[PDB]
């Protein structure tokens, strides 16, 4: 993620944990990195996933 | 609308299954592993056993924790989805305390 | 040999052979660690580490 | 050999560690046989301290 370009936009708490808890883990963190801004609500992204 | 299991039961994410190492079968199996490796490296517990049966000992029970078993996945995550779908084609229906 | 992915299955041999000792990040849970070192055979099945 | 030295102290480690019911036997029950033995016998017993 550029920064310069998502400086101010909410980030997400679950995918965040989640991604920290996973690459500490090494467990095939990648497919989190695409959840990890959000949109149109933190828990919809979650379910409609 | 709900069964009861004694083991904790994640479901799988594929189609295609393969080996890894992270469910409370294996995490058991490696502890009681593990205990069993402090009980043998002691030697006031079998004096007896002098050098390269005590090393051999742990290198056997280092190997049986990591052998390449499938049983404690399957119990994970497939078995309960067989049960599920087995249990109300019974005749006699599940009768579960807590 | 010709073969152009021969680096990769020389890696891919060695994370077969170290499972459970070591792990590393792979890609997804598809091609996984434990996942026999033969059938990647492609620039797509690169793993990121 | 150093070898065999501490190996058969394990022997005698061991051979003191058996188990067995004899001892128990000598002090609780033995006793109390030779106390219901002793009144019906032709020669009572003859005892120095």
């Amino acid at each position: 993620y550029p920064i310069s370009t998502y400086n101010h936009d909410r980030v997400n708490v679950f995918v965040a944990n989640a991604l920290v808890g996973a690459f500490l883990s090494n467990q095939a963190f990648y497919d989190l990195l695409p959840l990890l801004i959000v949109n149109d609500t933190m828990i919809s992204d979650l379910l409609g996933t | 609308e709900v069964l009861l299991l004694p083991i904790d039961h994640q479901p799988a994410n594929v189609t295609t299954p393969t080996l890894d190492f992270t469910n409370e079968l294996t995490n058991w199996r490696a502890r009681v592993c593990e205990l069993m490796k402090n009980l043998v490296d002691n030697q006031r517990y079998q004096p007896g056993w002098t050098q390269s049966l005590v090393s051999s000992m742990r290198g056997t029970l280092g190997k049986l924790k990591l052998i390449k078993s499938m049983t404690p996945m399957y119990l994970q995550q497939l078995a309960p989805v067989e049960l599920a779908v087995i249990a109300p084609m019974l005749p006699f229906p599940p009768f579960q305390v807590p | 040999t010709t073969d152009p992915c021969a680096p990769v299955k020389a890696f891919m041999t060695l994370a077969n052979m170290m499972v459970g000792f070591e792990t590393i990040p792979m890609d997804n849970q598809i091609y996984t660690q434990s996942r026999r070192a033969s059938a990647f055979s492609t620039p797509h099945t690169w793993p990121r580490c």
